[PDB]
């Protein structure tokens, strides 16, 4: 053919990620309509520096939801600050569905595919993102004629060759006849890394603070009393346990929410607290005076 | 190690989609069966690879 | 004049999800196990002295 | 019966067994490694529960 037609590894920066999630979680229910601004290099690598939410609309997703006034307006002002970038695709929310492109989403996709044939359409579902990669995936049109003649896999070289898809349904139906799917990776620097982890000078502050001793003494008694009560359960358990079948032991004398195990965790927890409580106290006594 | 892999395993399957339950009304000769899902319509749906 | 105020991070819901995901480090401070807080105690002392 | 060979032992100490004394330091190095591994998986338990 005339392209390599190999599905791009999508590196959306950590700055971009934060934007993309925010705009889709806001607009629920609703489909939010944006564009991806980065720079395409190679034949397999897209780097997404920033994204733009173009203004929300009541027509959903269509070609009649692109607004070229609003598109240009964004572009013109990036140039003027010198932060200029070009489209590499577009993104959108499903407010309560999985990740696939509809037929109607394939035509939105198509407008950008004229611009460059490595246009990605990214689907965000933010009611099911409790993790940053989950239920987000990137798709890219394949040539229609590659399908007829069965050259459809050829994304299996220039890549990891692993491909995690999600779901039966619409996904496999559009995968077959329209697009090729590949995982979104997420890329970051070490200046950004320090920014997230750090929590100002009030981070060290928490570690010399002492607390009301009513709550400390109370914490101790609660744990203490708790281990008497499940330790009568423990007595029953190790009185018996002279009978064969492991499963049978777990029904009869317990081994499902095992008393020895539950006691040991709670005992350790309060023991660790009180090692801290005396350390942090003795530190302050000497240190400050 | 076994304890961490299993918790991740519990978590994994919760992220996977739900499951249901019907009762077979009749048998089809297309390598399918006709199931009637208990709050839902009939479906003729392919069968598991182990039966 | 410019008067300093609290400059806190507390984060949005939206933000939290990308932040943890990108994270794959054991964090500067998290205050989880005893190991993290034994480190922390000694870090605090160096902290007090520097101000 | 009676007697053995005392040269058979003396020979093995310098030759074969010297190599094996060194090999026992490489299994000792293993011990230090899995001392950290065992703590690392305690940290990973915290993260899987959270």
């Amino acid at each position: 053919t005339g392209r390599d037609d190999t599905k791009e590894t999508v590196y959306i920066s950590s700055i971009a990620l934060l934007k993309m999630l925010k705009h889709g979680r806001a607009g629920v229910p609703m489909e939010v309509m944006g564009l991806m601004l980065g720079e395409f290099v190679d034949d397999y690598t897209v780097n997404v520096v920033d994204v733009f939410a173009m203004p929300q609309s009541g027509t959903g997703v269509s070609v009649e939801a692109v607004d070229d006034v609003f598109q240009a307006k964004m572009m013109d002002m990036l140039k003027q600050t010198g932060r200029d970038q070009m489209v590499v695709g577009w993104y959108h929310s499903h407010p309560g569905f999985g990740c696939w492109l509809s037929s109607v989403d394939v035509n939105t996709q198509k407008s950008f595919e004229q611009l460059n044939s490595r246009a990605v359409a990214v689907v965000v579902d933010p009611i099911q993102s409790v993790k940053g990669k989950v239920v987000i995936d990137a798709f890219r049109l394949i040539d229609t004629g590659a399908l007829i003649n069965n050259l459809e896999p050829r994304q299996t070289t220039s890549n990891t060759g692993l491909l995690n898809k999600a779901n039966i349904q619409a996904l496999i139906h559009g995968l077959n006849r329209h697009y090729y799917s590949l995982n979104i990776d997420y890329h970051k620097t070490a200046k950004e890394t320090k920014m997230l982890m750090n929590l100002h000078k009030e981070q060290w502050q928490s570690g010399l603070k002492m607390y009301d001793y009513e709550e400390k003494e109370e914490s101790n008694l609660a744990a203490t009393k708790s281990m008497v009560k499940i330790a009568e359960q423990y007595s029953k358990r190790i009185e018996e346990e002279k009978e064969l079948t492991e499963e049978e032991l777990k029904t009869r004398y317990v081994g499902r929410q095992d008393p020895k195990k539950h006691l040991s965790e709670t005992a350790d927890e309060t023991l660790e607290n009180n090692i801290v409580s005396v350390l942090t106290a003795g530190v302050n006594s000497v240190a400050i005076k | 190690n076994d304890k961490v892999r299993f918790i991740k395993d519990e978590l994994r399957l919760l992220q996977e989609p739900g499951s249901y339950v019907g009762e077979v009304i009749k048998i089809v000769s297309d390598k399918k069966v006709l199931v009637k899902v208990q709050p839902e319509g009939k479906y003729i749906v392919d069968v598991a690879k182990d039966i | 004049t410019f008067l300093h105020l609290p400059c806190t991070i507390e984060a949005e819901e939206a933000e939290e999800i990308g932040v943890e995901h990108l994270l794959r480090d054991v964090r500067d401070q998290a205050a989880g196990g005893l190991s993290i807080r034994l480190t922390n105690q000694l870090k605090s002392l160096k902290g007090l002295q520097s101000k | 019966n009676n007697n053995s060979a005392l040269s058979n032992v003396n020979s093995d100490i310098y030759f074969k067994l010297k190599k094996l004394e060194k090999e026992y330091e490489l299994l000792t190095l293993q011990e230090d490694y899995i001392k950290d591994e065992q703590r690392h998986l305690k940290r990973e338990l915290k993260r899987a529960q959270e």
